[PDB]
DNA sequence: GCTCGATGTTTTATTTATT
């Protein structure tokens, strides 16, 4: 049980060895600890599932109450009384209701571990390059958080198996604190705004099943049946004896070797109001359309300071905030705020890239404005290049030159970054920042005229190729103060 | 250090028929070389030192192409030379095409063929500077210019 | 004062790795941590199940890195990035059998222009010596190679010992200077901190913890 | 020493010998300036899929290993985590005096013994075990059989290995192939004419393709190859750096090699022995400036650089040179050598 | 021995054989210094649709996209062999493509056809649906056995010699042909700075000047072409064919390789120049001599007798080298004196 | 031991410069 037993992987906020605490360990003392995983990914659906339990067993009543918790941890006792019913609720192995999980799946061969491991396999590249063995014994804690992460972030497992509710692979976005326990109080939502979000079946998918081939509307699910939900049907087989966790190496008692799918699909009608993922707004004839963010063509991220990449996309590109970060900003406005971010790029059902930043000052956020102004410049370039390709009858990869050359960019940019972080101070600012302008500036031109180059002695081309260059350098031009 | 280009070409303008008569029948731009009017044209200007030399080889070639075929105008960056070459009117594409993709010497012979038909009006210091560097990069700016001014 | 050894990391193309689990394989700006330990390991004669000599190494070394900007003709060369369009045929459909696929793609990224000068010194409770650890990067017994095994060195593995009191100053011994050094000891007028995943768990197979270089800026 | 270094300059005609995914050719920036590049794992396979390599290489004479000559030291070996029954079992199931053993063999038949050991504790054998472990059987077989393959070019893509200790780096490293000197790629416009169509073609495309003079790094671990080999001997060790000398001067990727048919030879082959390898490509930091070719005055840089840096960077030891031009050669610390063969047998007899 | 080498050493006067986009001479940078080029596949299209090729080889395969106008060819042809119907169904299952009455169907790229391979095909899709065979069941049967084809292909050999490839119908699996031969593009053994021809059109009814005003590259040239064939290859895709036919197919190969010379600009500059030298030789993998050429060739009473002894010098160099040892015959005019062109293709005919 | 086929999901960003 989730709520009683130790699972979380912790060490020390600025310490050394790991230790498994419990949900009380954890919620009733002045202890700073972090997540402590072998992967990002892994540490960001810990977190997840853990805000989104605490999102259900302790909302706040006012702000003044989620201050006051935040800067005081509960006593033992307003715990216990807190999580009783939700107690019952989480169970790994259980009789009828199970973990995230559904009794009687009917399949032929068990399914390895390493399904659940959002990138050990996808791909056939996967078998090649990976490391094996990866999930023949997991612990219970690394079950729950991969459940967890397929349930939410990763995509499905192949044809006949659906998505979370905030589509494949979507961006989550959570309130950075000080430690753990601040952090995940820090992305709870209070009552009011709790209600003012959801305005219903309020019971789990592996409580309240869902009906195969059923027509649901999102404005039916309790917000606990969606925080929890659950799309494919999948049940742990039983577990094995005390050893390795063949995912984060600590010793377990019970160790999980498979389990068992099934096909099974649905629908759900519009869009559900996740709290944690950021969102797109898109007026289409009259109507307001939103949907969840996601790393598409591309994964915008720089070593060290990717949150703050993040956080100007959805700032400044009409991307909507997500729903913990807008209550964060409400209660406290002149407060700094630092994203913990993560998400994956994915080809249908295999994993092609993962940007995650998971850690526990207006010159950064000048950086990166001046890295994604250039970002910009490049991309409207090349998008003029590639509907000029387009238009011209031409095929071929002419038309999605800007996606790599995004990509690219921000590889070789990321290998500007570390120095500049370096020099960075009040008076070498402006002089680092405009080395970093110049750069910038060409290693537009180099990306340019090498995502051009293939569509050299194109004759026609020609005049495309003309006002894409054209267009480059206007913008290069307007990003020189 | 920069070759002073208006100084050149109100030098080229004011010259005396003849001087001008012999620069004029050059079919190459090396071949400037065997005439002592050229050098007295360019010694001003830094004939003496070699970077000039190569520099001013070629702006003389294409000045060589007559007295009132190349317009300078004033700046209102300028009218750069391919610019010129469309606003003119004249000069098919393609040969734009043969000329940027053309090599050493048949590169000046092309140029001043175009600059012959087109008699265009520009900024002259600044194919100037072109002529100085006449890099691919210079070349393939002289094609797009002439391109998206069509 | 504690005894150093000096490395050279030179060489046309280089790879050091950032966490992936995917055909893509991305390369940072300089030397990882598990590379080091992986390049000292290979001059060393461990193999990759000998997990104890392995933890020994890794609880006996620390590091220190310096970024050396290639001059030439007294022009300054930039460390540019490269993207291989890298393909397998005949690769391995499963972890056992000999099922294969015909064709399968990955994406490999190096360092151009790069060239790297390693301080290492030993910690407080090291078993080994900076004495064997020299005679290692002077004969090694495993091909050392800068990331990948495609990656040769053109200037030799050792460059120098010397004594000193931190490792800047140890580095300051060694030309080209000016290079931003990542330590894993601090130094006094500087605290910048370089997150990253490359603290090889060992006793987990391929694993990796995370861990922060102290970043130490040159003039 | 224990490494074997051998350098190779090959001058290409016009050709296309390694591209992209945008059948670009391949490039490396080096000393700031672009280098045509061929990828080490389509040299490597160009080795190691030669006609000769299968020749000398994968019909070589330790090519077999045999499980039963290796009983007493895997006996031991593994004795310390297996009981002899176990072991035994293993190896007569697989089957159906040596002094030493190769390590990927022992790791592989440990986890056999893993494996029957498990199938005695469950209750079970039969063709039960036999079908369970059919396709692993087959594989190690193969490789079984394949010894010399493995010690020197490493396990196959698809191998069956299932051990630590059964991830087989090659003896050979192969450093990307790259150019000395800089290169602007040219573009070769070309039409497909229909047979059927009166206006026109029916097809028009563009092919990136250059000449070029390349430099081909590659080493060989010595101790590693005898060691991968069951503990061999230097001088069998020796003759297959032999053959990789041969296949690092003679083979070409078969690349777009069809139509721009860029057979060619090295002009110059040099093999140096040493405790550290090191790659000569620093001769061509510089990018090599062309006088009467790129090939003379890449070979003369190379010797210069040789002579300027050979000393300190310790690599004194055996070093012999074949070559085809007559360039001003390099030290006479370095011995000349006016046949390939000559090399091949100055190799052989440990330097 | 299983590779031929041919090694062609020829001058050409004044011309312009093969030019780009914009109409100017193809070009190479080799050793540093430009060549003017003539691409392979000029090379290989001019050999196929020779008169020579037509005598001593037989026909060249139909290539094109156009599978309407293809379905009228060979309605036309096979007609009083098969019925319509069949014709029709075995081009939609070769092709991939649905063959309607429509006035324009489309391939996936232009292909090579050999129309006696179309035959022997629809006569196993006839014996197909005759014994109530579907498609796929025909498409692992034929899989079975390729070497047949391969014998159709005896009646397309440039599809043996330069290949063919698709990725649509029954041809993915089936037409899948590497090719037997391997040839290089001819570039000059010399540096070239191509002259330029500033002509006039004049106009009769313009007494004025002239109607046309224009510039065209041109150049003269000694040009190094290069071709091996592979020859077990060249068996292998023709169905099984013997050493000999490989061997005879190799001599004509090495006859047009010395005598032909792509049509282009011919009626204007008429460069209608043979071989002045041509070797052939045998080898267990192949050759080629270019190289003897990366130091271009300085002029030295003209380009050709020290493009012929630069050849020969770095052959000698190379033989020396790595001891290469197969049977060589040179044909010169300026290994074998060849007083004539036929004892060198007899030379070969008979295995050297 | 497979090949077969229907199937889980979801994309769009522009449009004239001058080393
Ligand atoms: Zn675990």
């Amino acid at each position: 049980n989730l709520l009683i037993d130790n699972w979380i992987p912790v060490r020390p906020r600025n310490g050394g060895k790991v230790q498994i605490i419990n949900l009380q360990s954890l919620y009733c003392s002045r202890d700073q600890w972090r997540l402590s995983l072998p992967r990002d990914d892994m540490e960001l659906a810990a977190l997840a599932l853990l805000v989104c339990i605490g999102q259900i067993i302790a909302p706040a009543k006012d702000d003044v109450e989620f201050r006051h918790r935040i800067m005081n941890p509960l006593t033992e006792d307003e715990f216990q009384q807190l999580i009783a019913p939700w107690i019952d609720m989480f169970y790994l192995n259980h009789a009828e209701h199970p973990f995230m999980q559904t009794k009687g799946v009917k399949a032929n061969d068990v399914t390895p571990m390493e399904k659940l491991l959002a990138g050990v396999s996808g791909a056939t590249n996967c078998a090649f390059v990976n490391q094996p063995g990866q999930g023949e014994a997991l612990c219970g804690g690394c079950t729950a958080i991969a459940l967890f992460n397929q349930a939410n972030q990763a995509p499905g497992f192949g044809g006949g198996f659906k998505s979370g509710l905030r589509g494949g692979t979507p961006v989550t976005t959570f309130v950075r604190g000080i430690d753990l326990r601040s952090t995940v109080l820090l992305n709870v939502l209070t009552l009011p705004r709790l209600q003012k979000q959801f305005p219903t079946e309020n019971q789990p998918t592996w409580i309240k099943p869902i009906k195969s081939n059923e027509s649901i509307p999102a404005s039916s699910i309790g917000f606990v049946r969606g925080l929890f939900w659950q799309p494919a049907h999948i049940e742990l087989c039983d577990p094995i004896g005390i050893g390795k966790c063949s995912c984060c190496g600590q010793e377990s008692n019970l160790r999980y070797t498979g389990f068992l799918k099934e096909k099974f699909t649905f629908t759900v009608n519009g869009l559900w109001p996740h709290p944690h993922s950021p969102c797109l707004v898109t007026v289409k004839k009259g109507e307001v359309e939103e949907k969840f963010l996601a790393f598409t063509t591309s994964a915008p991220s720089w070593t060290q300071i990717s949150r703050v990449v993040v956080d100007k996309i959805i700032q400044n590109e009409g991307n909507r905030v997500a729903a913990v970060v807008n209550q964060f900003r409400n209660i406290a406005p002149q407060s700094p705020l630092e994203l913990i971010m993560g998400g994956y790029r994915n080809n249908q059902a295999s994993i092609l890239e993962r940007r995650h930043d998971v850690l526990m000052g207006n010159v950064i956020n000048e950086i990166v404005t001046v890295g994604l102004g250039y970002k910009t410049a490049l991309r409207k370039a090349l998008y003029t290049f590639a509907e000029g390709f387009k238009n011209k009858d031409f095929k071929g990869a002419g038309v999605s030159v800007h996606e790599t050359a995004e990509r690219h960019f921000y590889r070789q940019s990321e290998l500007l970054i570390p120095d500049v972080l370096a020099n960075v101070n009040f008076s070498q600012a402006d002089e680092v920042i405009a080395d970093l302008r110049d750069k910038l500036h060409q290693l537009c031109e180099m990306l340019f005229n090498q995502s051009v180059a293939p569509y050299a002695h194109h004759p026609k081309l020609i005049s495309t190729l003309a006002l894409a260059r054209a267009t480059l350098y206007k913008h290069l031009r307007e990003l020189k103060p | 250090d920069e070759i002073d280009a208006m100084a050149l070409y109100r030098a080229w303008q004011q010259l005396d028929n003849g001087s001008c008569a012999q620069i004029r029948r050059v079919s190459e731009p090396d071949e400037l070389r065997d005439i002592p009017a050229f050098y007295r044209l360019v010694q001003p200007f830094g004939w003496e030192n070699p970077r000039h030399q190569q520099a001013l080889l070629r702006m003389v070639f294409c000045l060589s192409a007559g007295k009132n075929v190349i317009r300078h105008q004033d700046k209102k960056t300028g009218i750069s030379l391919g610019r010129a070459l469309a606003n003119s009117g004249r000069i098919n594409e393609r040969r734009i095409f043969q000329l940027i993709r053309a090599d050493r010497t048949a590169d000046m012979v092309q140029l001043r063929r175009l600059l012959t038909h087109a008699e265009p009006v520009l900024d002259w210091p600044l194919m100037a500077r072109m002529l100085t560097w006449w890099g691919k990069r210079e070349r393939q700016q002289l094609l797009e210019d002439f391109v998206l001014t069509t | 004062m504690r005894s150093y050894l000096i490395l050279r990391l030179a060489g046309p193309m280089q790879a050091w790795g950032q966490p992936t689990f995917e055909g893509t394989r991305p390369t940072g700006r300089f030397p990882t941590r598990s590379g080091l330990l992986g390049l000292l390991g290979a001059c060393l004669g461990i193999q990759r199940d000998d997990t104890s000599s392995l933890q020994a190494l890794s609880e006996s070394v620390q590091f220190a890195v310096r970024c050396d900007e290639l001059i030439l003709d007294d022009r300054r060369v930039s460390v540019t990035g490269l993207r291989d369009y890298h393909t397998v045929l005949g690769a391995r459909e499963d972890y056992r059998g000999l099922k294969s696929h015909e064709t399968i793609q990955t994406w490999r990224e190096y360092l151009c222009d790069a060239s790297f000068t390693v301080a290492l010194w030993l910690t407080p409770h090291a078993t080994m010596v900076i004495s064997e650890l020299e005679k290692a990067v002077l004969k090694p017994r495993y091909t050392p190679y800068l990331g990948r095994r495609s990656c040769p060195l053109t200037h030799p593995l050792f460059l120098g010992t010397c004594q000193a009191s931190d490792p800047q100053k140890a580095l300051l011994n060694y030309e080209p200077v000016g290079g931003d050094i990542y330590s894993e000891e601090s130094v006094t007028g500087h605290h910048l901190k370089f997150t990253a995943r490359d603290e090889p768990m060992i006793t987990l197979p391929r694993q990796f913890a995370s861990r922060e270089w102290y970043v130490i800026k040159g003039g | 020493s224990n490494f074997i270094n051998i350098h190779v300059l090959i001058s290409h005609s016009p050709s296309c010998l390694n591209r992209d995914d945008m059948n670009m050719q391949k490039d490396a920036i080096f000393g700031g300036k672009r280098r045509v590049r061929i990828s080490s794992q389509s040299l490597k396979r160009a080795m190691r899929k030669s006609g000769y390599y299968a020749q000398n290489i994968g019909e070589s004479s330790l090519r077999t290993i045999h499980l039963a000559q290796l009983r007493d030291v895997l006996r031991q070996k593994l004795g310390e985590r297996f009981d002899q029954k176990i072991i035994d079992k293993t190896l007569a199931l697989l089957s159906g005096s040596a002094d030493a053993v190769t390590p990927w063999v022992v790791g592989e038949i440990a986890w056999f013994c893993e494996q029957v050991a498990k199938a005695e504790a469950d209750n079970l054998d039969d063709k039960k075990l036999l079908k369970v472990l059919k396709e692993d059987i087959a594989a190690i077989r193969v490789n079984l059989q394949q010894g010399v393959d493995i010690a020197l070019s490493g396990r196959m893509a698809t191998s069956g290995m299932m051990t630590e200790l059964g991830k087989v780096d090659g003896a050979m490293s192969i450093a990307h192939a790259i150019t000395t000197h800089q290169v602007d790629s040219d573009i070769d416009w070309f039409t497909a004419v229909d047979d059927l169509q009166e206006q026109g073609s029916a097809h028009l495309g563009t092919q990136e393709f250059s000449s070029g003079v390349f430099y081909r790094y590659a080493n060989i671990n010595l101790a590693q190859l005898q060691e991968n080999l069951g503990g061999a001997s230097r001088e069998q060790a020796l003759e297959i750096a032999t053959h990789v000398v041969h296949m690092l001067a003679t083979e070409v990727p078969g690349a777009k090699q069809r139509t721009y048919a860029a057979f060619n030879p090295a002009d110059m082959v040099m093999v140096n022995f040493s405790d550290m390898p090191l790659s000569m490509a620093n001769a061509f930091e510089k990018a090599v400036k062309a006088k009467d070719g790129f090939l003379q005055p890449s070979i003369q840089a190379f010797n210069q650089y040789w002579d300027r840096v050979a000393n300190g960077y310790g690599l004194n030891g055996a070093a012999a040179q074949f070559s085809l031009s007559d360039v001003d050669p390099i030290t006479a610390q370095v011995k000349q050598m006016p046949t390939l063969e000559q090399l091949k047998s100055w190799v052989r007899n440990n330097g």
